[PDB]
């Protein structure tokens, strides 16, 4: 097998959708993969992505279920910690009496954390797990869900619609409207205010537009140029010789010290972002 | 169509790159002059964090709007229809 | 790359999440956090 | 008519990414600009980030004038129809 | 033909990108030290900012007549009879 | 003929489009300059907007001969009377 | 077939290039600020290097994006399928 | 001698616009401090003019050649007698 | 194939100059202020050292991703072997 | 012979052009510098200058050299002699 | 085999004056800052100029692994053997 | 013979341009803060101006290695040579 | 070559670097951790 072919290997994911006989089965190729339309589903991405999900609640609500409220142990000191850090990052940015914003961020935070500490592991060792457990030689397996553009984007799609949700909720259609088009520039003739309306209504729509746009595309992308990284990285093994696999090593100890960081450093500013467009919603900065 | 979809390949990488490099000098900036607020003033580092992320918005949107397009380039050809 | 119907069900899953994390996870951790520092206030006001 | 089409492609791509770079680069000088001012005087808060979007306006229009035209070209061409 | 619609297409491209990095630029510039001049004295922003509009136009002027070059260009094209 | 044409309108478009770069450029550099000097001297805003002025006859100067002459190959080409 | 997988490596090399310029200016001006502050007061150099950090994670998204699609485009083909 | 016109006039507009974007950057670096120094010492400025005059000519002398050398390649072509 | 060759070399000597350029520009810039706060503070020369060691850290991470390319790139030819 | 007199007048234009682009900024911002440093210190004018001037020797010397082979390649032609 | 030879050489030009450009632009606000710094303290020049050489060995890093390629290239130039 | 020709006209254009480019602002940078540091304290004006000369070395050095570059390619050609 | 190649390298990587935030990284967050039970402890026991 070839660089090339190994790489469009494992830059493909596990499709489930309508075959031309039967709403039932599995792609096996890339070109059966596009020929699925909208309505297909990415099984891996979505299964990491509930399982991490579940583990983090379980693990979370038991230390939880039996709060000591005196000595903390183990545990429950931990999770008080996290719980502690992210109230005091909400705290900083927001000041109403929401009681969402707190556990929204923390569980992003959590979950987003958890999603890219699986991108650590070494490149081939779950993609062929599973195939040596399946029994198939050509299985398509990505289990790093935030390479995949679709998990990114639907975060960013239903932190929009919160935003949204809550913007309405505290201002009505009245000054949601007003801040749309009748905010920043404001004017007592009728005239003018009519003819400010489109400039208004440009710049409010477009940040509004590129909030979730940018939420998404910058984890997306940083993930999915470490993923490019370490597959090539993994290439560079693929050569075999003496002298070359060394030096492989070495840039892959570079790129994991770099990329746990990383990894830390993108979970916090989203965080951060969905706190700050949050408390956004809910006062007028005009 | 090979001369079409070539010169849309360096449509997308002029697209992505010039953006890139904006948002870059713009972020360094707007960073640096945040450290040098907060170092001025250490009881204000909270509110004046809101302050860049609300100027961010501002500041990214039209390369993010650039960026989209760019993807849209990629894996969507609207020219490669117009023969 | 290949935008498809997972957006959707990925998210809904996160709906799921933070309404878990709003019932089950937040208010005890707190609750248990403002009673000990209740306690700590009320052993500081011996004097 | 594959030339024509291609070079309005990177003509799109040009103008776009002229236009986020110029729009990034003013945003993160308003945007330091306006921190450092705040850090300064936080009382002056509330009025001087309206004076900001006083500029943001006057920074972004022709921008947006141009993103627009790039809108027009993508979607429709007057210069196909020229020839 | 189709390489001089082409290069028009270019031309208008060129000429309305570069107008708005340097009119993005240039109204960055003017601002910053516009809100710190208001942070400074608040007590003449009523007059200063009417002086930033007249700066406004010796910023904008010619990149006006830019962006009317490019409207010329792009409908009833002159250069397409000269040929 | 034709490339002589799309080459001349290319040559209008980057004669427009870097004269409207570096005229936006030295005014809003200037503008803030001036807001800063007017800031500090509320009551010198007479005389230094003047000399501003001066200013600008030293830097348009340059500016207006490139934008007459690309007026001059866009409607009185030379380059079409010499092949 | 050659002019495309010409114009993609060209493609590469700009959305790598000019995201590493971007990227080392805006790292650049942000560690000489947070060098400044840090010799401003040496009791706050954690908290405020934390805050580079955060600013690190808004700077080089882009130019990460870039360089994804870039080894994407190196190895992989879209346009190659695209004819 | 069709490319040698054409690229003749890309010369031209090359040199005109790279001569106006650097004496308007020049020109507006000068007068921003020329301002500064006028508004600070009021009692400075015939003095100061003067010199901002001496710096103006090696600000603008060199760019003049190159104008004078558009001038020498738009009404005459000593590139046309050498086939 | 001869083409895609001479792209190629092109595409590399863009990688390196453009980094190379980016990499100068933030060094120079970070230096300058390590220079400042070392002179301002004398005593804090080998902390100020420390952080500039890891602004450099992290400044020298795109530049270097594209240096590599740049070699792989001249030492071998992925591209060739795309016909 | 065609193409190689074309491209010569480009090298020449650009010879000129970026040469005197970087002069005209170089002395704009020793100008205004100059200029500060006069106003600071009105008795230090007659030394500080010279100073400037000393400069202006090391500011020029590139680019008196260019011009030159501007001239030379101008008036004069090695590369049609295949040299 | 002549485009392989001459896109090389224009790839070895834009390296080398890539490289120059940035060494030089660093190098100037390495060495002004320094200036400032030796004004500001006398005493403290001889520790200073040795941090400054220190910034040097990262400053032409990047630049002389692109003058030595460069020299590569047209010395013992390897793209010729790739037919 | 004639497109390696014309090539290395236009890489030697580009060498010397670039070089010259950037040398000036560079020197022009080093020149206002060199006047600036006179300014401050005129008896520091003979050791302050040594240093610069320093600098002035570590501005051309490779600068002036680029225009060695340029006169190889001028009166000889490695490329012709090369085929 | 290719395949029993690319393992051993990547074996050989993630031992290392686990080796690294084995000694590195986990002592640390333990000594925070228990650096702040201790003064919880201590706090009840003044309380």
């Amino acid at each position: 097998e070839t660089a090339s072919g190994y790489i469009q290997h494992h830059l493909q994911n596990l499709t489930f959708g309508r075959l031309p006989n039967g709403d039932w089965g599995f792609a096996h190729t890339a070109e059966q993969a596009k020929e699925m339309g909208f309505w297909a589903f990415h099984v891996d991405t979505l299964g990491w992505s509930v399982l991490l999900g579940v583990v983090f609640l379980f693990i979370f609500r038991l230390a939880a279920k039996k709060a000591t409220s005196g000595q903390p142990g183990g545990l429950q000191n931990f999770v008080e910690v996290m719980v502690e850090f992210v109230d005091t990052s909400v705290k900083d940015t927001f000041h109403g009496r929401n009681p969402l914003i707190a556990p929204l961020a923390l569980t992003v935070f959590v979950w987003i954390f958890l999603l890219n500490l699986i991108d650590l592991v070494p490149v081939d060792y779950l993609p062929m797990l599973a195939a040596k457990i399946t029994g198939d030689e050509h299985l398509f397996f990505r289990a790093v869900a935030t390479t995949d553009p679709n998990a990114t984007l639907g975060l960013s799609i239903s932190v929009f619609a919160l935003i949204v949700f809550y913007s309405i909720k505290v201002k009505g259609i009245g000054g949601f409207l007003g801040e749309l088009t009748l905010h920043p520039f404001s004017s007592k003739n009728i005239v003018v205010q009519i003819l400010l309306i489109p400039v208004n209504f440009l710049l409010e729509f477009v940040t509004l537009i590129a909030k979730p746009v940018s939420l998404a595309l910058r984890l997306f992308g940083n993930m999915y140029a470490g993923e490019l990284i370490f597959i090539l990285i993994a290439v560079m093994f693929g050569s075999g010789m003496f002298l070359l696999s060394a030096l492989g090593v070495a840039l892959n100890w570079a790129w994991a010290v770099f990329h746990i960081l990383i990894i830390t450093l993108q979970a916090f500013i989203f965080m951060m972002l969905t706190i700050v467009y949050l408390s956004m919603a809910h006062e007028d900065n005009h | 169509m090979e001369t079409v979809v070539g010169l849309t390949a360096i449509a997308v990488a002029l697209l992505i790159g010039l953006g890139a490099l904006g948002t870059a000098i713009g972020f360094g900036l707007l960073g640096g002059k945040f450290l040098e607020g907060a170092a001025r003033q250490p009881e204000m580092v909270p509110m004046l964090q809101v302050k860049m992320f609300i100027v961010a918005g501002l500041l990214d949107a039209v390369t993010m709007i650039g960026v989209g397009i760019a993807l849209f380039f990629t894996f969507a050809n609207p020219f490669v229809g117009q023969i | 790359m290949n935008i498809n119907a997972t957006l959707i069900g990925q998210s809904v899953a996160f709906f799921i999440f933070v309404l878990f994390c709003m019932k089950f996870v937040w208010p005890p951790v707190i609750a248990a956090l403002q009673e000990r520092q209740k306690k700590i206030a009320d052993g500081l006001d011996a004097a």
